[PDB]
């Protein structure tokens, strides 16, 4: 900040990950994060980079008060029956209408969920660190929805490039992302030999 | 400021007033 | 956070009747003092009810001085 | 005077320099004997575990079980554990090969250098010698014939160092058509490594398909031909409720009644919602309750439940189904399918057979054999085997090995070690001579008088001939392009950098600081 | 520990834990001392760290020394009060020349 | 340090704020001056 | 004192003395001594070469003289004087906070006309948001922002899904509510002592207005009365008198710690010292210095009479009480010399 002379070093991510030469050690003008698609069947690669960012798991909300129904009738139980995937559908076409590509939420995911989010070709995070996830926001210029219904097109992120790295030769893998506008975070991903190194 | 000194010699006159008023001791485990 | 024994000291000090009903602030039972706020003495936060109270009152004295032995032994001889 | 609380240590540039080295010796010593093609391997044993102990031959778990208090070494059981998840063995050559700096580095204390200048010659030195290694690479690239040719080759090398050495042709086709299977993919997870007793090691092979260690269900049918695969991880057994957990309250049983009876509706719907795609095999990781099985039985259509993610995994890379949820829309989702489904019986336990398997994207390797260590040392070789082999593929250039490599960079940094003219010029002299040193070690394993032969292997390559080796079957200098002795380039890269990195670290320190033990 | 040449530690924690290092205060700071004035340099180079960085490759180094020297006024029996007068206008000219 | 036959660290770059060695050597000496200011300590027992 | 006191009465005390005696004089000494201060003390108001502070200005550095930052008397002097010149009426020292923070020159330390905020908390927009809101308007809300975390317990009963659909959604209109309470107030800073759920943040990100939350209240009780504006339990009371505004607000990283910043308010009786410091011991150390430092200016402040320093006044007492001693005959005699005798020693 020149204009407030400082900088804050939260905007900063040292990661370091062991393996490789210390040479690999590298900036990225981006985000890395510790974490592989929802989806092993999710593509790789994305070139375009719509993104999303929610907090709230795809699930059926629960409004955290002390709270339950109360079923009585077998169409009580249909109806509710009935919600469930409709529900999911909802969301499902409400993050899709958005016309994004890819998605980032905090938390965990209902597998039927999950599959149906593969289901139209929108790979996604979940279980996502939480600074992380704004480092996400400000790297692409987006903002946290806490839901789908007020979640829109101008809210969403967007980046140059992200593809998980398959860094580990038999470790689990990491994801990065290549945001070419400017950004104001940035990280610095280090490897080398040795841990303590 | 005059009070420090003044409370001082006051507060002291006192403590001796009250150390010297005493001629034993008791103690209780 | 007046203990009973504290209310009951108050309540006897403006004469006003302490009320378990939170809402009806009655006129007769009502307080009434000459003076009431807070004062700091010896770095101690204190609240003062400064009253003149002709009816004839529950009053309280002060204790300054150095040593809280020399209190509780001037309290007790007075 | 005491400054610290008891129990807490101040060591200072001689004893902290001595200690260091000494385990750093015990280190390389000790694991010395594993690694050459004549090398040995190790058994290692619980303190109590009823004795969970294992015969290894890798240095890394034989470093990673090992509990070491020389904090120094700690540093290189790590070290190696990063190259281990690099490239496997060479942990091996590459812990080994970092205490001869070390041990010869000693040697300059004696000499009294300063270590600063030690770091930076070698620092020099290594940099020379990636840059020779660099120049000795070599490709192959659309080169099918040579490529798989050398693929091969690159396999026994690694494969002449483990306890299935006496079937080194055996294995190296098994890592090799699995290896091709993945593709260019190299999840090693797309392969299943199953082991289990019985057999001889010989008997141990890959299947054609794919095979799976779980359990029918009720009596669907046992084999199953032109398959059609589905794979789910909706739970069935834990029967799919709203996570919230609303209450069902009824004045009346008959309102409990019709809804247990609601639930089976609820349930078999979603089961003829699955069979509306046609489908004779269903999958999933959950276990899925007997009812709808019986519904499945029902269908006559066979399927296997609880399967954990990893083979779920394999099944949708060997057969290309899409693992799926509530399967809404059959035409939008992909199923497998195979040409053959059958139960086959293995040692004890019946194994479940995948074959005429639509994508060759995934496999599994039978190991029969005959001990547990056997088993899973074996399992342990291949492992690393295919580790290498996969950035074989990942990385498609190659060095020859049989220390004749390492020599070529030794030699350089000889000549360099000359234009050097200093104090480094012996550290120079240090660093090559220690690389020297992993080839002796190997013809030590070996049997072969070291001291000629690297003499005489010193001479050929300071003549010139970068592809003169040594021999592991008969002990003599040898043309390793005719004896296909060679390794990943990038394996010997990492061998060299990270020891390096090693070197420096070991030598900056010059005060070690124990602090009282909780 | 300071300068290019200098040479680092490597600590040992309670939990078997070893850590390499030469930034000073975390030099410090993995150390368990158990003298007092000891755990003023801890803090004191952990207050200059945040504050700056390295540089800990040298701070105490200044205060030791200085107090190194400072006791051989001491030894001339010069009372410190006098001592650490001198000492702070000492270091405002240090730091206008600076 | 590098063993070069210039002396103009300048030219040799070897360069530093002012900030850091002027804090540096202000904070060593504050801290130095409570240092001296001390004389006595009591120490309860282990 | 005391001992002194005691000291030189303990050979008397050897002699077989009444202390009853003892203590006569020393109730007789005392008050004595006592009125003699009084008759020499000094005033300055009478005279005309004072200004308010300069006397106290005077003393502190004498008062300063003695402790751990002697060298910058001069320096903390104008701070203290100028700021417990802010204390008036209430002149307690609780308004006035002390902010310990590590690192930095002490010469560096700071008195902020405001307040500043050694804490803070990680939510997820906190840093996203501008920090910088050059003439804001300031909220200080004491209840919590967040979806009925710790309100009132109840279980709710709904048949219908649109109805749980309904009431969930309701919830979020809740906070949106107070939300929209709190953006339409117009204001840009929000405290509390309490959590804030972490999306108004983005709401107040993608406002562009700042919050913090899980606030000292003490450091709050600071802001309300540094700003003047009114802590607020009832969003919807809400109205812009119990609004505070500031001359302007920021926040600054000092010694790598988050710290939140606002003063130039004109009519602020409470400031706040930034106790620059790279020693814990010396914080507490200074602080205790720096407590004193105020008390005493204070009671100056309350007490416009002073004496000169410097062992002076004792002995112009010993001196008075030595003569005095004269005038009484016998064993009284004998303990006001020694009255006067311990008296010297300081």
């Amino acid at each position: 900040d020149m204009e407030r002379r400082d900088v804050d070093f939260e905007l900063i991510k040292v990661e370091g990950k062991v393996g490789g030469r210390l040479e690999d050690t590298k900036l990225i003008k981006g985000v890395i994060v510790d974490k592989d698609f929802s989806h092993p069947q999710m593509p790789k690669k994305v070139e375009d980079a719509k993104i999303a960012i929610l907090t709230c798991p795809f699930e059926p909300p629960k409004p955290k008060t002390k709270h339950k129904l109360d079923v009585t009738s077998v169409e009580d139980y249909k109806a509710l029956q009935k919600y469930e995937k409709e529900k999911f559908e909802e969301m499902i076409q409400q993050i899709k209408e958005t016309g994004a590509n890819l998605a980032i939420c905090q938390w965990g995911f209902d597998d039927e969920a999950n599959h149906l989010l593969l289901q139209n070709n929108l790979p996604a995070v979940r279980w996502v660190g939480g600074p992380e996830i704004e480092l996400i926001a400000i790297a692409t210029g987006g903002r946290i929805v806490p839901r789908f219904s007020e979640l829109t097109a101008e809210k969403l992120g967007f980046a140059g490039l992200v593809q998980e790295i398959s860094f580990g030769t038999t470790k689990d893998k990491m994801l990065v992302i290549e945001q070419c506008k400017n950004s104001r975070a940035v990280t610095i991903f280090i490897r080398g030999g040795n841990k303590m190194i | 400021p005059a009070m420090v000194r003044i409370n001082a010699l006051t507060a002291a006159s006192e403590a001796a007033c009250l150390i010297v008023s005493v001629d034993e001791t008791i103690k209780n485990p | 956070l007046n203990s009973k024994w504290d209310l009951r000291r108050l309540c006897k000090t403006v004469g006003a009747t302490a009320l378990p009903r939170l809402t009806p602030p009655v006129l007769e039972e009502m307080g009434h003092c000459d003076s009431v706020y807070l004062s700091e003495v010896g770095d101690t936060q204190v609240v003062v009810f400064k009253h003149e109270k002709e009816d004839g009152a529950i009053s309280t004295i002060v204790l300054r001085g150095s040593t809280d032995n020399l209190m509780d032994d001037i309290e007790r001889a007075v | 005077v005491n400054i610290f609380k008891a129990g807490a240590d101040e060591e200072r540039a001689e004893t902290a320099r001595l200690t260091s080295f000494i385990g750093a010796i015990a280190i390389g010593d000790l694991v010395k004997s594993t690694l050459g093609p004549k090398g040995m391997d190790k058994i290692l044993l619980s303190s109590g575990r009823d004795a969970s102990l294992m015969v290894t031959n890798d240095g890394a778990t034989i470093l990673k079980n090992i509990g070491v208090d020389n904090p120094a070494a700690k540093v290189l059981v790590d070290m190696s554990r990063v190259q281990d998840d690099e490239v496997g063995d060479g942990t091996t050559s590459v812990t080994v090969l970092a205490a001869e700096l070390l041990r010869e580095a000693e040697s300059l204390i004696a000499k009294k250098i300063h270590p600063q200048t030690i770091i930076a010659g070698w620092r020099e030195a290594t940099k020379a010698a990636r840059e020779a290694l660099l120049s000795s690479a070599v490709d192959h690239g659309s080169d099918e014939v040579k490529f798989r040719q050398d693929l091969m080759n690159i396999a026994g090398t690694t494969l002449s160092s483990k306890l299935l050495t006496h079937h080194k042709d055996h294995f190296t086709k098994l890592a090799v058509e699995a290896v091709l299977r993945l593709k260019g993919s190299g999840n090693l997870e797309a392969i299943h490594i199953i082991k289990k007793l019985g057999g001889s090691l010989a008997d141990s092979y890959l299947d054609e398909g794919f095979l799976l260690d779980k359990k029918i269900g009720v009596n669907q049918p046992k084999r199953i031909e032109n398959a059609k695969i589905l794979i789910a991880n909706t739970g069935m057994d834990t029967d799919k409720i709203k996570i919230f957990g609303s209450r069902v309250r009824v004045d009346s049983t008959a309102k409990v009644a019709e809804i247990e009876h609601a639930e089976k509706e609820k349930m078999k719907e979603k089961v003829e919602r699955i069979l509306k795609h046609g489908i004779n095999c269903f999958i999933n990781r959950q276990l899925i309750y007997n009812y709808p099985e019986q519904l499945f039985g029902a269908a006559g259509v066979m399927a296997i439940e609880h399967a954990d993610f990893a083979g779920v995994e394999r099944l949708a890379l060997v057969t290309g189904g899409e693992i799926a949820s509530t399967f809404d829309h059959p035409e939008l989702v992909k199923l497998g399918s195979c040409k053959l489904i059958e139960e086959v019986m293995i040692g004890e336990d019946k194994l479940i057979h995948f074959s005429g398997v639509a994508l060759g994207e995934a496999c599994t390797i039978v190991l029969r054999g005959a001990t547990q260590q056997i088993l899973d040392e074996a399992e342990r070789s291949l492992h690393d085997a295919l580790c290498v082999l996969a950035q074989t593929v990942k990385d498609s250039r190659t060095v020859y090995g049989g220390g004749c490599s390492e020599m070529l960079m030794a030699h350089a940094v000889t000549q360099l070690a000359n234009r050097t003219p200093g104090k480094e010029a012996v550290a120079m002299e240090s660093y090559a001579k220690a690389l020297r040193m992993l080839p002796t070690i190997i013809a030590d394993n070996a049997g072969y008088d070291s001291a000629d032969l690297v003499a005489q292997l010193r001479a050929a390559h300071s003549e010139g001939n970068t592809t003169a080796g040594l021999d592991m079957r008969e002990g003599t200098i040898g043309d390793m392009a005719i004896l296909g002795i060679t390794e990943s380039f990038q394996v010997k890269r990492q061998v060299l950098l990270s020891a390096a990195e090693a070197a420096e670290v070991i030598l900056r320190v010059d005060n070690i600081i124990k602090a009282a033990p909780r | 520990s300071l300068g290019p040449n200098g040479l680092d530690k490597m600590m040992v924690d309670k939990d078997g834990d070893v850590t390499v290092t030469n930034d000073g205060a975390t030099i410090l700071s993995m150390m368990d001392v158990d003298h007092q004035i000891a755990k003023l340099m801890v803090e004191l180079s952990k207050s200059q760290d945040d504050e700056i960085g390295d540089g800990t490759t040298g701070v105490v180094v200044l205060a030791g020394a200085l107090l190194e020297e400072a006791e051989q006024l001491l030894d001339r029996g010069i009372h410190p009060i006098r001592i650490a007068d001198g000492y702070e206008q000492a270091a405002r000219v240090a730091i206008e020349h600076l | 340090c590098l063993h070069k036959g210039t002396n103009d660290m300048k030219q040799q770059h070897v360069i530093e704020t002012l900030i850091g060695k002027k804090q540096q050597i202000s904070l060593a000496t504050q801290m130095v001056r409570m240092i001296l200011k001390i004389d006595d300590i009591r120490k309860p027992g282990e | 004192l005391a001992a002194e006191f005691l000291k030189q009465v303990k050979p008397y005390v050897e002699e077989g003395l009444h202390p009853q005696i003892i203590i006569r004089a020393f109730r007789t000494a005392t008050q004595l001594a006592v009125n003699k201060i009084k008759e020499i003390a000094v005033t300055v108001k009478k005279a005309d070469k004072v200004e308010q502070r300069k006397l106290l200005e005077k003393c502190a550095m004498t008062a300063l003289s003695s402790k751990l930052i002697s060298q910058q008397k001069a320096f903390f002097a104008k701070m203290v004087v100028d700021a417990v010149m802010m204390l008036d009426d209430l002149l307690q020292l609780k308004m006035i906070g002390i902010k310990k923070v590590q690192g930095g020159a002490l010469e560096d330390s700071q008195l902020v006309a405001g307040v500043a905020f050694k804490k803070t908390f990680s939510y997820a927009g906190f840093e996203m948001q501008p920090k910088k809101y050059h003439n804001p308007k300031i909220a200080l809300l004491n209840v919590e922002l967040e979806l009925k975390a710790e309100k009132d317990n109840a279980e709710i009963r709904v048949h219908t899904v649109e109805d749980y659909q309904a009431i969930v959604d309701a919830e979020w209109n809740i906070l949106y509510d107070k939300l929209e309470k709190i953006h339409h107030s117009g204001a840009k800073v929000v405290l509390s002592k309490l959590p804030i759920g972490d999306v108004a943040t983005q709401y107040f990100a993608d406002r562009d207005m700042f919050c913090a939350g899980r606030v000292p209240e003490e450091d709050l009780k600071r802001t309300m009365m540094a700003c003047g504006g009114s802590i607020q339990t009832s969003v919807n009371a809400l109205s812009a008198d119990v609004l505070g505004r500031c001359q302007v607000f920021e926040e600054t990283q000092i010694g790598g710690e988050r710290y939140n910043f606002f003063t130039g308010c004109p009519k602020a009786k409470t400031c706040t010292f930034i106790l620059r410091g790279g020693a814990e011991q010396f914080m507490e150390e200074t602080e205790r210095s720096l407590h004193d430092a105020i008390m005493i200016v204070r009671r100056a402040i309350k007490n416009d009479s002073v004496v000169a320093g410097g062992g002076a006044i004792e002995m112009e007492l010993s001196k008075y009480l030595r003569d005095y001693s004269r005038t009484i005959p016998g064993k009284q005699q004998l303990l006001i010399g020694a009255y006067a005798k311990a008296l010297e020693i300081i």
